């Protein structure tokens, strides 16, 4: 059965200077190299999808599937107990290949398959005392799966910290893009202090993986997991508990940047060109 | 591919990074492909006569 559980509320914030990655797997030391590639423009709009999860009162769907456009910059503040991946596709049905990303507590599973499911993806996890480890069922949550073609497994992308400070630290800055047959996904995990949203400063996004697929994507969505205390009952309001499943979204556009590398070759700075007259001058 | 002198390097390498570079597009360093070591490519001593 298809059910919705997220109280998706769309507020607006500024993009500031977050989401610029390393253009290619090439090192440079102490150079002011300048690039031209899809990136999140500075001081842009971020649709803060502030929300409360674990709510049975939102049974009707209220979260539209966000567009993919020319690159999506993503950030979150939730552990693997809340958010567990991203969904990409063109029609998000069994007619076109759908990319489903699941981030297990011990591994990462990426599957491209003709998944048939509704517009409310979720994963309900609970360690019942009968076995202390219960496995989810694809047939229950998802309607169908046909002609699965690509499967990839790796280590956890979310080295989540149990502490609340670490819980806020988990800024999984995952730029997703499809260029030259390449689904490039970068990574970041800042130990930055807790706040409300994207703080100041800059930190480049190192390549998490470069899948050799790079197919066009139209709709992008956030796959979240049902947060539970491993002791609450099942299908009840006293089961899935309320919690803030906040996740932000950006949008990449074609843009030229002036990078700046430190001694280690990390991109320690990036500036835009078409931002302002000073940016064009620089 | 190149010709030069492979010398030990005192420069730290970011683990993500593969091979060195200089401002004038020159490969002035290279991580050893067999094991994680950084080797500076010193130009051969050619001057003139
Ligand atoms: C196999 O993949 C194709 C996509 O090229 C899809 O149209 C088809 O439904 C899948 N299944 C079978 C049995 O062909
Ligand atoms: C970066 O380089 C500086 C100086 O070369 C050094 O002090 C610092 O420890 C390096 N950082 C990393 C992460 O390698």
């Amino acid at each position: 059965q298809c059910v919705n559980l997220i109280t998706r509320t769309q507020s607006y914030t500024n993009s500031f200077t977050r989401g610029v990655y390393y253009p290619d797997k090439v090192f440079r030391s102490s150079v002011l190299h300048s690039t031209q590639d899809l990136f999140l423009p500075f001081f842009s709009n971020v649709t803060w999808f502030h929300a409360i999860s674990g709510t049975n009162g939102t049974k009707r769907f209220d979260n539209p599937v966000l567009p993919f456009n020319d690159g999506v910059y993503f950030a979150s503040t939730e552990k693997s107990n809340i958010i567990r991946g991203w969904i990409f596709g063109t029609t998000l049905d069994s007619k076109t290949q759908s990319l489903l990303i699941v981030n297990n507590a011990t591994n990462v599973v990426i599957k491209v398959c003709e998944f048939q499911f509704c517009n409310d993806p979720f994963l309900d996890v609970y360690y019942h005392k009968n076995n202390k480890s219960w496995m989810e069922s694809e047939f229950r949550v998802y309607s169908s799966a046909n002609n699965c073609t690509f499967e990839y497994v790796s280590q956890p992308f979310l080295m989540d910290l149990e502490g609340k400070q670490g819980n806020f630290k988990n800024l999984r800055e995952f730029v997703f893009k499809n260029i030259d047959g390449y689904f490039k996904i970068y990574s970041k995990h800042t130990p930055i202090n807790l706040g409300r949203d994207l703080p100041q400063g800059f930190s480049a996004l190192e390549p998490l993986v470069d899948l050799p697929i790079g197919i066009n994507i139209t709709r992008f969505q956030t796959l979240l997991a049902l947060h539970r205390s491993y002791l609450t009952p099942g299908d009840s309001s006293s089961g899935w508990t309320a919690g803030a499943a906040a996740y932000y979204v950006g949008y990449l556009q074609p843009r030229t940047f002036l990078l700046k590398y430190n001694e280690n070759g990390t991109i320690t700075d990036a500036v835009d060109c078409a931002l302002d007259p000073l940016s064009e001058t620089k | 591919t190149g010709t030069g002198v492979l010398t030990e390097s005192n420069k730290k390498f970011l683990p993500f990074q593969q091979f060195g570079r200089d401002i004038a597009d020159t490969t002035d360093a290279v991580r050893d492909p067999q094991t994680l070591e950084i080797l500076d490519i010193t130009p051969c001593s050619f001057g003139g006569v």
